[PDB]
């Protein structure tokens, strides 16, 4: 059995452009790593979800967000799009010098 | 072409970094097994040196600050000093020659002022002449193989499609 993170993703679409929008709908979906043996469950929460996580940046330029969760706000999650089926995640510490290697998680269906 | 080459005696990459936040420690952990030409030192063992408190669940997430590098290197024996900006041609290839280690700190580039910049450690290999010019060689923990870089810019194209500038180094190792 793999491991499972849910990630709900709050946040407001009137507040944000079109091309900003279309930039976060990249990630949304569920995806897996099998070396890892874990997969991801992106969605867009609302503010009663559990497992939230806020928006940190939108880089439109660069198909790339970064965001943090409540439960622990010292990591930052940073997803960049690679291709239609595959999207990159890195973990980086918000205090001190430290950031993984983006890890590539393929499209669960 | 490579017309002179310049390394690390007995630098190995033996070890890669993936879902943690450990690339000081790999950096160090290389360096230091490069100077003292040993295998004994490895990231996960470094950090945990550096976070006796933290539970094995959470040790991941850990980060490296400077004065942990510094004070890291002292209990191995090594006298670790900041230098800011990219080191010269000239430097490496004399710090190179005489075994000594060093590690970059480096930062993501970022978009404006409220894209949050990102840490990320790097092992120096040495130097080499490379159709003419002057170049650096080094090692990302990210990475199974070295890398090169233009002697005369602090822009690292890192794996992944990453950019980071090489702000400044900590040499000693
Ligand atoms: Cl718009
Ligand atoms: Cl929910
Ligand atoms: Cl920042």
């Amino acid at each position: 059995m793999y491991q499972l993170q849910f990630i709900n993703l709050v946040y407001d679409t009137t507040k944000l452009t079109h091309l900003e929008q279309t930039n976060i709908n990249l990630f949304i979906g569920n995806w897996s790593n099998h070396q890892l043996q874990k997969s991801i469950c992106i969605r867009h929460g609302d503010d009663t979800s559990h497992n939230q996580y806020h928006i940190l940046f939108i880089d439109t330029a660069h198909q790339r967000i970064k965001f943090s969760s409540f439960d622990n706000e010292e990591i930052i999650y940073i997803l960049d799009y690679d291709d239609t089926q595959h999207i990159l995640m890195q973990t980086s510490s918000k205090q001190g010098i430290g950031t993984s290697r983006p890890i590539v998680y393929e499209r669960l269906v | 072409q490579v017309q002179y080459e310049n390394t690390l005696k007995n630098f190995k990459i033996r070890e890669q970094q993936f879902d943690n936040s450990w690339c000081a420690g790999f950096s160090m952990a290389a360096l230091l097994n490069a100077t003292k030409n040993t295998d004994t030192y490895n990231a996960h063992d470094i950090m945990r040196t550096l976070y006796p408190e933290v539970s094995e669940q959470d040790l991941p997430n850990c980060a490296t600050f400077p004065n942990q590098m510094i004070e890291y290197g002292k209990s191995q024996g090594r006298d670790i000093h900041y230098q800011e900006g990219v080191p010269s041609y000239n430097q490496v290839d004399q710090l190179t020659k005489d075994n000594v280690g060093i590690m970059i700190l480096a930062q993501s580039v970022s978009q404006n002022p409220n894209d949050p910049h990102l840490g990320h450690a790097l092992a120096v290999v040495g130097n080499a002449k490379i159709n003419d010019q002057e170049k650096l060689i080094y090692w990302n923990p990210w990475d199974t193989e070295l890398s090169i870089q233009d002697a005369d810019s602090s822009l690292l194209h890192l794996s992944f499609n990453r950019d980071y500038n090489w702000y400044g180094s900590m040499i000693g190792y």
